[PDB]
Protein backbone atom coordinates (compact mmCIF):
# COMPACT_ATOMS: atom_id res chain seq x y z
CA UNK A 1 0.00 0.00 0.00
CA UNK A 2 1.07 3.57 -0.52
CA UNK A 3 1.67 6.10 2.25
CA UNK A 4 2.82 9.72 2.20
CA UNK A 5 5.59 11.20 4.25
CA UNK A 6 5.62 15.00 4.71
CA UNK A 7 8.78 16.88 5.77
CA UNK A 8 9.54 20.37 7.17
CA UNK A 9 10.99 21.08 3.75
CA UNK A 10 7.13 21.05 3.12
CA UNK A 11 7.95 18.31 0.59
CA UNK A 12 6.06 15.02 0.14
CA UNK A 13 7.43 11.61 -0.73
CA UNK A 14 5.50 8.40 -1.25
CA UNK A 15 6.45 4.95 0.02
CA UNK A 16 5.22 1.50 -0.81
CA UNK A 17 4.79 -0.35 2.46
CA UNK A 18 2.90 -3.16 4.13
CA UNK A 19 0.73 -2.84 7.30
CA UNK A 20 3.13 -5.35 8.90
CA UNK A 21 6.19 -3.16 8.17
CA UNK A 22 7.89 -1.96 11.34
CA UNK A 23 8.80 1.70 11.90
CA UNK A 24 12.54 0.82 11.49
CA UNK A 25 11.58 -0.75 8.14
CA UNK A 26 9.92 2.55 7.16
CA UNK A 27 13.04 4.49 8.23
CA UNK A 28 15.18 2.10 6.12
CA UNK A 29 13.02 2.90 3.09
CA UNK A 30 13.32 6.66 3.73
CA UNK A 31 17.09 6.24 3.89
CA UNK A 32 16.85 4.48 0.48
CA UNK A 33 15.10 7.26 -1.41
CA UNK A 34 16.30 10.30 0.54
CA UNK A 35 19.64 9.18 2.03
CA UNK A 36 18.67 10.21 5.56
CA UNK A 37 20.20 8.00 8.27
CA UNK A 38 17.42 6.24 10.25
CA UNK A 39 19.04 7.47 13.49
CA UNK A 40 18.42 11.08 12.43
CA UNK A 41 14.71 10.31 11.67
CA UNK A 42 11.76 11.11 13.90
CA UNK A 43 8.48 9.74 12.49
CA UNK A 44 5.23 11.23 13.76
CA UNK A 45 1.63 10.19 13.13
CA UNK A 46 -1.61 11.49 14.70
CA UNK A 47 0.33 13.49 17.34
CA UNK A 48 2.57 10.55 18.42
CA UNK A 49 6.26 9.95 17.89
CA UNK A 50 6.42 6.45 16.39
CA UNK A 51 8.39 3.68 18.18
CA UNK A 52 10.95 1.69 16.15
CA UNK A 53 9.66 -1.83 16.98
CA UNK A 54 5.96 -1.20 16.36
CA UNK A 55 4.26 -1.89 13.05
CA UNK A 56 2.31 0.55 10.90
CA UNK A 57 -0.81 -1.39 11.78
CA UNK A 58 -0.25 -0.89 15.61
CA UNK A 59 -0.84 2.85 14.89
CA UNK A 60 -3.72 2.28 12.47
CA UNK A 61 -1.61 3.69 9.62
CA UNK A 62 -3.57 2.66 6.48
CA UNK A 63 -3.40 3.19 2.71
CA UNK A 64 -3.01 6.87 1.88
CA UNK A 65 -2.18 7.69 5.50
CA UNK A 66 0.29 10.52 5.94
CA UNK A 67 3.23 10.53 8.40
CA UNK A 68 5.46 13.46 9.35
CA UNK A 69 9.20 13.16 9.09
CA UNK A 70 11.28 15.36 11.34
CA UNK A 71 15.06 15.32 11.33
CA UNK A 72 17.04 15.47 14.55
CA UNK A 73 19.78 18.06 14.78
CA UNK A 74 23.10 16.33 14.13
CA UNK A 75 26.64 17.68 13.82
CA UNK A 76 29.12 16.62 11.12
CA UNK B 1 -25.90 16.60 23.61
CA UNK B 2 -22.16 16.05 23.95
CA UNK B 3 -22.85 13.40 21.37
CA UNK B 4 -22.87 16.62 19.31
CA UNK B 5 -19.28 17.50 20.35
CA UNK B 6 -18.11 13.95 19.67
CA UNK B 7 -19.60 14.09 16.16
CA UNK B 8 -17.69 17.30 15.48
CA UNK B 9 -14.41 15.99 16.92
CA UNK B 10 -14.68 12.80 14.81
CA UNK B 11 -15.17 15.08 11.81
CA UNK B 12 -12.11 17.20 12.63
CA UNK B 13 -10.11 14.00 13.17
CA UNK B 14 -11.16 12.67 9.76
CA UNK B 15 -10.22 15.98 8.11
CA UNK B 16 -6.82 15.98 9.78
CA UNK B 17 -6.09 12.37 8.75
CA UNK B 18 -7.01 13.12 5.13
CA UNK B 19 -4.51 16.01 4.74
CA UNK B 20 -2.48 16.96 7.84
CA UNK B 21 -0.35 20.14 8.00
CA UNK B 22 3.41 19.62 7.56
CA UNK B 23 4.38 21.47 10.75
CA UNK B 24 2.02 19.82 13.19
CA UNK B 25 0.21 16.56 13.97
CA UNK B 26 -2.58 15.65 16.40
CA UNK B 27 -4.92 12.89 17.46
CA UNK B 28 -6.52 11.14 20.49
CA UNK B 29 -4.11 10.25 23.30
CA UNK B 30 -5.89 6.92 23.80
CA UNK B 31 -9.49 5.80 23.68
CA UNK B 32 -11.01 9.15 24.85
CA UNK B 33 -11.88 11.31 21.80
CA UNK B 34 -11.95 14.40 24.08
CA UNK B 35 -8.28 14.05 25.06
CA UNK B 36 -5.65 14.62 22.35
CA UNK B 37 -1.94 15.03 22.10
CA UNK B 38 -0.25 17.23 19.42
CA UNK B 39 3.23 17.85 18.06
CA UNK B 40 4.34 21.25 16.89
CA UNK B 41 7.49 21.22 14.85
CA UNK B 42 9.99 24.00 15.40
CA UNK B 43 9.78 26.33 12.34
CA UNK B 44 12.64 26.73 9.83
CA UNK B 45 14.72 29.91 10.36
CA UNK B 46 13.67 30.05 14.03
CA UNK B 47 15.74 29.27 17.15
CA UNK B 48 13.19 26.38 17.58
CA UNK B 49 14.31 24.68 14.37
CA UNK B 50 14.71 20.92 14.96
CA UNK B 51 12.48 20.82 18.03
CA UNK B 52 9.38 18.69 18.48
CA UNK B 53 7.03 20.27 21.05
CA UNK B 54 4.29 18.20 22.63
CA UNK B 55 0.94 19.69 23.58
CA UNK B 56 -2.11 18.52 25.45
CA UNK B 57 -5.57 19.24 24.10
CA UNK B 58 -8.90 18.75 25.88
CA UNK B 59 -12.12 19.41 24.06
CA UNK B 60 -15.04 20.68 26.22
CA UNK B 61 -18.38 18.85 26.26
CA UNK B 62 -20.07 21.62 24.30
CA UNK B 63 -17.46 21.89 21.51
CA UNK B 64 -17.36 23.60 19.06
CA UNK B 65 -19.07 26.44 21.03
CA UNK B 66 -16.27 26.79 23.59
CA UNK B 67 -12.57 26.69 22.55
CA UNK B 68 -10.38 23.61 23.23
CA UNK B 69 -7.99 23.76 26.20
CA UNK B 70 -4.48 23.59 24.80
CA UNK B 71 -1.16 23.75 26.61
CA UNK B 72 2.46 22.93 25.92
CA UNK B 73 3.79 19.95 27.83
CA UNK B 74 7.33 20.49 26.44
CA UNK B 75 9.21 23.48 27.96
CA UNK B 76 9.70 26.30 25.47
CA UNK B 77 11.47 29.71 25.70
CA UNK B 78 8.91 32.16 24.29
CA UNK B 79 7.40 35.58 25.35
CA UNK B 80 3.85 34.32 24.70
CA UNK B 81 4.07 30.87 26.39
CA UNK B 82 4.57 30.51 30.16
CA UNK B 83 6.06 27.91 32.51
CA UNK B 84 2.67 26.13 32.77
CA UNK B 85 2.67 25.65 28.97
CA UNK B 86 -0.19 28.12 28.88
CA UNK B 87 -0.52 29.84 25.48
CA UNK B 88 -1.36 33.49 24.73
CA UNK B 89 -3.58 33.34 21.71
CA UNK B 90 -6.90 35.19 21.47
CA UNK B 91 -8.55 32.38 19.53
CA UNK B 92 -8.17 30.20 22.63
CA UNK B 93 -10.20 32.74 24.65
CA UNK B 94 -12.42 35.69 23.58
CA UNK B 95 -11.96 35.17 19.85
CA UNK B 96 -12.97 31.51 19.54
CA UNK B 97 -15.68 30.75 16.97
CA UNK B 98 -17.36 27.41 16.09
CA UNK B 99 -16.00 28.12 12.63
CA UNK B 100 -12.43 27.44 13.76
CA UNK B 101 -10.83 23.92 13.98
CA UNK B 102 -8.01 22.23 15.88
CA UNK B 103 -5.77 22.46 12.78
CA UNK B 104 -6.29 26.24 12.66
CA UNK B 105 -5.34 26.39 16.37
CA UNK B 106 -2.06 24.45 15.84
CA UNK B 107 -1.21 26.48 12.74
CA UNK B 108 -1.73 29.68 14.80
CA UNK B 109 0.73 28.30 17.39
CA UNK B 110 3.28 27.44 14.62
CA UNK B 111 2.87 31.00 13.40
CA UNK B 112 3.31 32.34 16.93
CA UNK B 113 6.63 30.46 17.16
CA UNK B 114 7.81 32.28 13.96
CA UNK B 115 6.50 35.65 15.12
CA UNK B 116 6.32 36.34 18.86
CA UNK B 117 4.28 39.22 20.33
CA UNK B 118 6.77 40.89 22.68
CA UNK B 119 4.75 44.14 23.15
CA UNK B 120 1.76 42.27 24.61
CA UNK B 121 3.68 39.50 26.46
CA UNK B 122 2.60 36.60 28.71
CA UNK B 123 6.14 36.50 30.17
CA UNK B 124 7.47 40.13 30.40
CA UNK B 125 11.06 39.08 31.31
CA UNK B 126 11.45 37.12 28.06
CA UNK B 127 9.85 39.88 25.93
CA UNK B 128 12.37 42.35 27.42
CA UNK B 129 15.27 40.18 26.13
CA UNK B 130 13.50 39.60 22.81
CA UNK B 131 13.17 43.38 22.34
CA UNK B 132 16.61 44.54 23.58
CA UNK B 133 18.91 41.62 22.67
CA UNK B 134 17.35 39.37 20.00
CA UNK B 135 20.68 37.52 19.70
CA UNK B 136 20.70 36.46 23.36
CA UNK B 137 17.02 35.54 22.92
CA UNK B 138 17.88 33.27 19.96
CA UNK B 139 20.70 31.74 22.08
CA UNK B 140 18.47 30.89 25.04
CA UNK B 141 15.56 29.69 22.84
CA UNK B 142 18.01 27.42 20.91
CA UNK B 143 19.39 26.05 24.19
CA UNK B 144 15.96 25.20 25.54
CA UNK B 145 15.04 23.54 22.20
CA UNK B 146 18.14 21.32 22.59
CA UNK B 147 17.51 20.59 26.31
CA UNK B 148 13.77 19.95 26.06
CA UNK B 149 12.60 19.51 22.49
CA UNK B 150 14.81 16.70 21.18
CA UNK C 1 -22.82 20.64 47.26
CA UNK C 2 -23.36 23.89 45.45
CA UNK C 3 -21.24 27.01 45.87
CA UNK C 4 -21.36 30.43 44.23
CA UNK C 5 -18.48 32.24 42.65
CA UNK C 6 -18.81 36.02 42.17
CA UNK C 7 -16.62 37.94 39.69
CA UNK C 8 -15.72 41.64 39.13
CA UNK C 9 -17.91 41.36 36.05
CA UNK C 10 -20.47 41.37 39.00
CA UNK C 11 -21.61 38.04 37.53
CA UNK C 12 -22.35 34.85 39.49
CA UNK C 13 -21.69 31.26 38.51
CA UNK C 14 -22.52 28.13 40.47
CA UNK C 15 -20.32 25.08 40.92
CA UNK C 16 -21.00 21.60 42.17
CA UNK C 17 -18.18 20.68 44.51
CA UNK C 18 -17.27 18.50 47.46
CA UNK C 19 -15.87 19.74 50.83
CA UNK C 20 -12.79 17.60 50.06
CA UNK C 21 -12.18 19.36 46.71
CA UNK C 22 -8.89 21.25 46.65
CA UNK C 23 -8.65 24.88 45.51
CA UNK C 24 -6.83 23.72 42.29
CA UNK C 25 -9.80 21.40 41.70
CA UNK C 26 -12.12 24.42 42.02
CA UNK C 27 -9.95 26.40 39.57
CA UNK C 28 -10.09 23.43 37.13
CA UNK C 29 -13.90 23.54 37.29
CA UNK C 30 -13.93 27.32 36.68
CA UNK C 31 -11.71 26.75 33.65
CA UNK C 32 -14.32 24.19 32.45
CA UNK C 33 -17.33 26.48 32.47
CA UNK C 34 -15.67 29.86 31.90
CA UNK C 35 -12.45 28.98 30.02
CA UNK C 36 -10.25 30.93 32.43
CA UNK C 37 -6.78 29.41 32.90
CA UNK C 38 -6.29 28.38 36.57
CA UNK C 39 -2.99 30.31 36.61
CA UNK C 40 -4.89 33.55 35.94
CA UNK C 41 -7.34 32.81 38.84
CA UNK C 42 -7.22 34.31 42.31
CA UNK C 43 -9.86 32.80 44.62
CA UNK C 44 -10.83 34.74 47.74
CA UNK C 45 -13.07 33.76 50.65
CA UNK C 46 -13.74 35.59 53.94
CA UNK C 47 -10.91 38.10 53.26
CA UNK C 48 -8.27 35.42 52.45
CA UNK C 49 -6.63 34.51 49.18
CA UNK C 50 -7.12 30.74 48.92
CA UNK C 51 -4.06 28.42 48.65
CA UNK C 52 -4.00 25.85 45.83
CA UNK C 53 -3.32 22.73 47.97
CA UNK C 54 -5.93 23.38 50.67
CA UNK C 55 -9.42 21.95 50.57
CA UNK C 56 -12.71 23.86 50.70
CA UNK C 57 -13.27 22.38 54.13
CA UNK C 58 -9.91 23.82 55.49
CA UNK C 59 -11.52 27.27 54.95
CA UNK C 60 -14.95 26.24 56.27
CA UNK C 61 -16.44 26.76 52.80
CA UNK C 62 -19.88 25.06 53.06
CA UNK C 63 -23.00 24.60 50.92
CA UNK C 64 -24.19 27.91 49.51
CA UNK C 65 -20.91 29.59 50.48
CA UNK C 66 -19.78 32.30 48.10
CA UNK C 67 -16.18 32.79 46.86
CA UNK C 68 -14.77 35.74 44.92
CA UNK C 69 -12.94 35.19 41.68
CA UNK C 70 -10.40 37.78 40.66
CA UNK C 71 -8.38 37.53 37.47
CA UNK C 72 -4.71 38.40 37.38
CA UNK C 73 -3.55 40.82 34.72
CA UNK C 74 -1.99 38.80 31.90
CA UNK C 75 -0.63 39.84 28.51
CA UNK C 76 -1.33 37.99 25.24
CA UNK D 1 18.56 0.96 -15.48
CA UNK D 2 20.30 -0.34 -12.36
CA UNK D 3 22.25 -2.30 -14.92
CA UNK D 4 23.80 1.18 -15.14
CA UNK D 5 24.79 1.16 -11.43
CA UNK D 6 26.18 -2.37 -11.72
CA UNK D 7 28.34 -1.31 -14.68
CA UNK D 8 29.76 1.54 -12.62
CA UNK D 9 30.37 -0.61 -9.52
CA UNK D 10 32.17 -3.26 -11.63
CA UNK D 11 34.32 -0.42 -12.96
CA UNK D 12 35.15 0.89 -9.47
CA UNK D 13 35.93 -2.67 -8.38
CA UNK D 14 38.31 -3.14 -11.30
CA UNK D 15 40.03 0.18 -10.50
CA UNK D 16 40.43 -0.78 -6.86
CA UNK D 17 41.89 -4.21 -7.70
CA UNK D 18 44.41 -2.65 -10.09
CA UNK D 19 45.92 -0.28 -7.48
CA UNK D 20 44.33 -0.31 -4.00
CA UNK D 21 45.16 2.33 -1.35
CA UNK D 22 47.56 1.19 1.40
CA UNK D 23 45.29 2.21 4.29
CA UNK D 24 42.05 0.62 3.14
CA UNK D 25 40.60 -2.32 1.20
CA UNK D 26 37.11 -3.10 -0.11
CA UNK D 27 35.12 -5.51 -2.22
CA UNK D 28 31.80 -7.44 -2.46
CA UNK D 29 30.76 -9.27 0.71
CA UNK D 30 29.56 -12.23 -1.37
CA UNK D 31 27.81 -12.60 -4.69
CA UNK D 32 25.83 -9.29 -4.49
CA UNK D 33 27.83 -6.49 -6.19
CA UNK D 34 25.70 -3.90 -4.30
CA UNK D 35 26.85 -5.12 -0.88
CA UNK D 36 30.50 -4.58 0.08
CA UNK D 37 32.67 -4.85 3.13
CA UNK D 38 35.72 -2.57 3.73
CA UNK D 39 38.68 -2.39 6.08
CA UNK D 40 40.08 0.89 7.28
CA UNK D 41 43.48 0.63 8.85
CA UNK D 42 44.20 2.74 11.90
CA UNK D 43 46.55 5.58 10.79
CA UNK D 44 50.17 5.87 11.99
CA UNK D 45 50.66 8.45 14.79
CA UNK D 46 47.00 8.12 15.81
CA UNK D 47 45.50 6.41 18.88
CA UNK D 48 43.93 4.03 16.25
CA UNK D 49 47.34 2.75 15.12
CA UNK D 50 47.25 -1.06 14.78
CA UNK D 51 43.47 -1.28 14.46
CA UNK D 52 41.55 -2.82 11.58
CA UNK D 53 38.06 -1.32 11.34
CA UNK D 54 35.36 -3.08 9.34
CA UNK D 55 32.70 -1.18 7.44
CA UNK D 56 29.56 -2.06 5.56
CA UNK D 57 28.82 -0.46 2.22
CA UNK D 58 25.57 -0.62 0.24
CA UNK D 59 25.36 0.97 -3.16
CA UNK D 60 21.92 2.36 -4.16
CA UNK D 61 20.20 1.22 -7.37
CA UNK D 62 20.81 4.57 -9.03
CA UNK D 63 24.54 4.83 -8.21
CA UNK D 64 26.58 6.91 -8.92
CA UNK D 65 23.85 9.62 -8.61
CA UNK D 66 23.16 8.96 -4.92
CA UNK D 67 26.01 8.35 -2.42
CA UNK D 68 26.77 4.83 -1.06
CA UNK D 69 25.52 3.98 2.44
CA UNK D 70 28.58 3.41 4.59
CA UNK D 71 28.81 2.60 8.28
CA UNK D 72 31.36 1.24 10.70
CA UNK D 73 30.61 -2.23 12.00
CA UNK D 74 33.65 -2.13 14.35
CA UNK D 75 33.20 0.11 17.45
CA UNK D 76 35.42 3.19 17.32
CA UNK D 77 35.98 6.10 19.78
CA UNK D 78 35.68 9.21 17.58
CA UNK D 79 33.81 12.61 17.75
CA UNK D 80 32.53 12.19 14.17
CA UNK D 81 31.40 8.51 14.32
CA UNK D 82 28.50 7.39 16.53
CA UNK D 83 27.45 4.17 18.27
CA UNK D 84 25.51 3.05 15.15
CA UNK D 85 28.75 3.27 13.12
CA UNK D 86 27.18 6.22 11.35
CA UNK D 87 29.78 8.56 9.81
CA UNK D 88 29.78 12.37 9.68
CA UNK D 89 31.16 13.20 6.28
CA UNK D 90 29.50 15.66 3.91
CA UNK D 91 30.40 13.62 0.84
CA UNK D 92 28.10 10.88 2.16
CA UNK D 93 25.18 13.35 2.15
CA UNK D 94 24.75 16.82 0.54
CA UNK D 95 28.17 16.90 -1.09
CA UNK D 96 28.09 13.62 -3.03
CA UNK D 97 28.86 13.87 -6.75
CA UNK D 98 28.89 11.12 -9.43
CA UNK D 99 32.50 12.17 -9.87
CA UNK D 100 33.48 10.63 -6.53
CA UNK D 101 34.33 6.89 -6.01
CA UNK D 102 34.31 4.38 -3.17
CA UNK D 103 38.11 4.73 -2.81
CA UNK D 104 37.74 8.50 -2.33
CA UNK D 105 35.10 7.79 0.35
CA UNK D 106 37.40 5.39 2.30
CA UNK D 107 40.36 7.74 1.96
CA UNK D 108 38.18 10.57 3.40
CA UNK D 109 37.36 8.30 6.37
CA UNK D 110 41.10 7.48 6.86
CA UNK D 111 41.73 11.21 6.82
CA UNK D 112 38.91 11.78 9.31
CA UNK D 113 40.58 9.29 11.68
CA UNK D 114 43.82 11.41 11.51
CA UNK D 115 41.96 14.69 11.88
CA UNK D 116 38.67 14.72 13.79
CA UNK D 117 36.19 17.62 13.59
CA UNK D 118 35.44 18.33 17.26
CA UNK D 119 33.79 21.77 16.66
CA UNK D 120 31.07 20.27 14.45
CA UNK D 121 30.67 16.90 16.25
CA UNK D 122 28.36 13.90 15.75
CA UNK D 123 29.01 12.86 19.37
CA UNK D 124 29.34 16.07 21.52
CA UNK D 125 30.53 14.21 24.68
CA UNK D 126 33.58 12.83 22.86
CA UNK D 127 34.38 16.19 21.18
CA UNK D 128 34.34 17.82 24.64
CA UNK D 129 37.08 15.40 25.82
CA UNK D 130 38.98 15.78 22.54
CA UNK D 131 39.00 19.58 23.01
CA UNK D 132 39.72 19.81 26.77
CA UNK D 133 41.87 16.73 27.46
CA UNK D 134 43.42 15.33 24.25
CA UNK D 135 45.53 12.97 26.37
CA UNK D 136 42.51 11.28 27.94
CA UNK D 137 40.98 11.17 24.46
CA UNK D 138 44.05 9.36 23.09
CA UNK D 139 43.85 6.95 26.09
CA UNK D 140 40.20 6.03 25.52
CA UNK D 141 40.58 5.82 21.71
CA UNK D 142 43.63 3.51 22.17
CA UNK D 143 41.67 1.34 24.61
CA UNK D 144 38.74 0.92 22.24
CA UNK D 145 41.17 0.10 19.37
CA UNK D 146 42.60 -2.70 21.55
CA UNK D 147 39.16 -3.96 22.72
CA UNK D 148 37.42 -3.82 19.34
CA UNK D 149 39.84 -3.37 16.46
CA UNK D 150 42.27 -6.27 16.91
Amino acid sequence: MQIFVKTLTGKTITLEVEPSDTIENVKAKIQDKEGIPPDQQRLIFAGKQLEDGRTLSDYNIQKESTLHLVLRLRGG
Amino acid sequence: AGSMALKRIHKELNDLARDPPAQCSAGPVGDDMFHWQATIMGPNDSPYQGGVFFLTIHFPTDYPFKPPKVAFTTRIYHPNINSNGSISLDILRSQWSPALTISKVLLSICSLLCDPNPDDPLVPEIARIYKTDREKYNRIAREWTQKYAM
